[PDB]
C-alpha cells in the first residue's frame, strides 16, 4: 500500500509532488543545462577538465622522471647498430634538455633498449602532449581547436640510418622535404618534415662529429581532450609494452629511487594506475556526446493548455534521464581518476613514486610543457596542483550534483509512470 | 563504508549546535566531505563542504553562520552552527563528494520557539 509507504520514506512524498508539478520539473532542466556547462564549458572549475588534465600530466609526468634513465639504441628496424647515436631534441635527459640513444650491439627490445621506432613514437607523443598543455588545454566542449607543433632529432655515427631516406620518406637526404597527411579524429593533421646534413668540418659545429637533422612540424593536430588522451594513452603504453632497460642515478641524500636498474614495465602499480587513468577519463569524456545530443532547454508541460499528466505527457524523460546520468557519471568518474594517484590513499613503494618524484619539479613555478635539464627525475607536470584543483572542484559542486541527483530522481519518476 | 551523524537535538531560536560524524577510512581518507540537509517537504539540500587540505566552503543559506572543519587524524567531522533560525530545522547528513551511495541515519535538529 502507498500511505504506508509515504510515511517511513518521506522524501518519496516529495519526488511525486516534483515530478507532477511541471514548473519543478522545467526547474531541474533548467539546473541540469548549468550543470552541463559547468562540466564542460568551465576549466578550472569544472571537476571533469581537472580529471582529465590529471591523467595527461600522470603520463607526461611518469616519462618525465624515467626518461632520463631508459636505455635506447639501435638502428631503424629495430635492429642492434654497431656505432649509432641518435638525439632528440626538447626531451628530459640527465642535466640535458634532449635524449641520447647510444646503445649499441644490444638488440632492442624487453629488457633491453628502446628501438629507435618505438622511440619516436613516444616522443612525437610527448612533443604533443607538451606543447598542449604548454598552451592550456580547451575546455571540454570545444574539439576543432588545433595546435601546431615542432621538433628535431638528430643522427650521427658510421652506419646510422635512423634519418634516412627509407625512415623518413624524404626525397633527398641534404635539403629535402615531404608532406604527408592522415587523419586523428576525422581531422586532417599535416605534417612536414625536412632534413638537413652538417658536416663535421662546418663552421660552427661544436660537437666535432658530422649528423643529419629532422625537423619535423605538425600542423592542425586536434587539442581536442579526446585526442589528447590517445595521445597519452600511446605515450604510457608504448613504454609498457617495449619493456625498456632503465638505470638510474641516485642523489645523495635526496629521495630514493628503488628499484635502481631494471625494466619500465616493473613499475606495474605506477602504470596500471595511468593506464587507468586514462580509461576514465576517456570514458569520462565520452558522457560528453550524450549530454550534447539530449539538450534540456525546451519548456515541457500539458499539451492542449490541459493539465500535466506524468503517465502519458512526458516522454522527453528518457533523455532528461540520459542526460542527468551522463552528468553524474562524468563526476563520479572525474573523482575517481584522482582517487587513482591521490597519495592520501596510497602505499609502500608507489607512494613514494607518487610524493617523492612524480608530483615534484626540479625546474627553476616555470609553466607546463617547459623541459629544461634540470627537468629529469621529476615530473613537472603540476601532480601535486592538479590534485588540489580537482578536490576544489568537487568540493564547489556541492549544489550541481544535489541537483542532478534531483532531476535523475525526477526522470527515472516519470520513466516509470509511462509503461 | 558507514557515516554517524551525532549531535543534533532541540534548540532555541539564536542558539548553536555542533554536529559531529564519524565516517570510516574508506569514505574519509583524501576525499572531500560535506554536510547535507533535509527539511520538512523539501529534498536533501548541500549545506557546506571542506577539502582534505581543510578549505571549507557554503551554500549562501548558511554562509557566515556555520563553520566546517575535519579531523584528519581520527576521521571526523563538525559542523558548528552558529544564530540558528526556524529555517534551519532539518536532518542534517553527511557524506563524501561526490556522494557514497548510502546514507547514514541523519542527525535531527529542531530549531523553535
Ligand atoms: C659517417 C658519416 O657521418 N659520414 C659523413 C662524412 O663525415 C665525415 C667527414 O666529415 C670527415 C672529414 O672529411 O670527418 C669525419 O669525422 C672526423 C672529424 O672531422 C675529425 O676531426 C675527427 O677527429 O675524426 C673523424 C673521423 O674519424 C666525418 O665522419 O661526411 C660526408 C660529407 O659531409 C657525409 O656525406 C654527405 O652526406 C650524406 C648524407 C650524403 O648525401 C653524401 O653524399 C654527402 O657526402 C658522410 O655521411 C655519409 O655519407 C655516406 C657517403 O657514402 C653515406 O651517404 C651515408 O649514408 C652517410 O651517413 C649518414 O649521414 C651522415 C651525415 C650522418 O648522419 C650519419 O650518421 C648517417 O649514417
Amino acid at each position: 500500500n502507498l500511505s504506508k509507504l509515504l510515511t517511513r520514506y518521506s522524501t518519496l512524498n516529495t519526488l511525486i509532488k516534483l515530478s507532477a508539478d511541471p514548473s519543478a520539473i522545467n526547474a531541474a532542466r533548467e539546473n541540469l543545462g548549468a550543470s552541463a556547462k559547468n562540466l564542460i564549458g568551465d576549466t578550472k572549475n569544472s571537476p571533469a577538465y581537472q580529471a582529465v588534465l590529471l591523467a595527461i600530466n600522470a603520463a607526461v609526468g611518469f616519462w618525465n622522471v624515467l626518461g632520463y634513465a631508459t636505455q635506447c639504441g639501435g638502428n631503424a628496424n629495430g635492429q642492434e647498430s654497431t656505432s649509432s647515436t641518435t638525439i632528440f631534441n626538447n626531451e628530459p635527459g640527465y642535466r640535458s634538455t634532449s635524449i641520447t640513444c647510444s646503445l649499441n650491439r644490444y638488440k632492442p627490445g624487453y629488457y633491453g633498449p628502446m628501438s629507435i621506432e618505438n622511440f619516436k613514437k613516444l616522443n612525437e607523443a610527448y612533443q604533443i602532449l607538451q606543447t598542449a598543455l604548454n598552451k592550456g588545454l580547451p575546455a571540454l566542449k570545444e574539439n576543432n581547436g588545433t595546435v601546431s607543433v615542432t621538433y628535431t632529432y638528430t643522427c650521427s655515427g658510421e652506419g646510422n640510418d635512423n634519418c634516412s631516406k627509407k625512415a623518413t620518406g624524404v626525397s633527398d637526404q641534404n635539403g629535402g622535404t615531404k608532406t604527408k597527411t592522415q587523419t586523428i579524429d576525422g581531422k586532417t593533421v599535416t605534417t612536414t618534415i625536412s632534413s638537413k646534413v652538417v658536416d663535421s668540418q662546418a663552421k660552427g659545429n661544436t660537437t666535432r662529429v658530422s649528423y643529419t637533422e629532422i625537423t619535423n612540424k605538425l600542423d592542425g593536430v586536434p587539442d581536442s581532450a579526446q585526442a589528447l588522451l590517445a595521445q597519452a594513452s600511446t605515450l604510457i603504453n608504448t613504454i609498457n609494452t617495449a619493456c625498456p632497460y632503465f638505470s638510474v642515478t641516485n642523489k645523495s641524500g635526496g629521495p630514493q629511487m628503488e628499484p635502481t636498474r631494471g625494466k619500465l614495465c616493473g613499475f606495474t602499480e605506477e602504470i596500471s594506475a595511468i593506464q587507468k587513468m586514462i580509461t576514465d577519463a576517456q570514458e569520462l569524456v565520452n558522457q560528453t556526446s550524450v549530454i550534447n545530443e539530449h539538450e534540456q532547454s525546451t519548456p515541457v508541460g500539458g499539451n492542449n493548455g490541459k493539465p500535466f499528466n506524468p503517465f502519458t505527457d512526458a516522454s522527453f524523460a528518457q533523455g532528461m534521464l540520459a542526460n542527468a546520468s551522463a552528468q553524474a557519471k562524468m563526476l563520479n568518474l572525474a573523482h575517481q581518476v584522482g582517487q587513482t594517484i591521490n597519495p592520501d590513499n596510497l602505499t609502500g613503494t608507489f607512494k613514494n613514486f607518487v610524493t617523492g618524484f612524480l608530483a615534484t619539479c626540479n625546474n627553476k613555478g616555470s609553466p607546463p610543457g617547459t623541459v629544461t635539464t634540470q627537468t629529469f627525475a621529476s615530473g613537472c607536470a603540476y601532480v601535486e596542483q592538479t590534485i588540489t584543483n580537482l578536490n576544489n572542484s568537487i568540493a564547489h559542486f556541492g549544489t550541481q550534483e544535489q541537483q542532478i541527483q534531483q532531476a535523475e530522481n525526477i526522470a527515472d519518476t516519470l520513466v516509470n509512470f509511462g509503461s | 563504508v558507514q557515516l554517524q551523524e551525532s549531535g543534533g537535538g532541540l534548540v532555541q531560536p539564536g542558539g548553536s549546535l555542533r554536529l559531529s560524524c564519524a565516517a570510516s577510512g574508506s569514505i574519509f581518507s583524501g576525499n572531500v566531505m560535506g554536510w547535507y540537509r533535509q527539511a520538512p517537504g523539501k529534498l536533501r539540500e548541500w549545506v557546506a563542504a571542506i577539502t582534505p587540505q581543510g578549505v571549507p566552503n557554503y551554500a549562501d543559506s548558511v554562509k557566515g553562520r556555520f563553520t566546517i572543519s575535519r579531523d584528519n587524524a581520527k576521521n571526523m567531522l563538525y559542523l558548528q552552527m552558529s544564530s540558528l533560525k526556524p529555517e534551519d530545522t532539518a536532518l542534517y547528513y553527511c557524506n563524501r563528494l561526490p556522494n557514497y551511495r548510502s546514507w547514514g541515519q541523519g542527525t535531527q535538529v529542531t530549531v523553535s520557539s
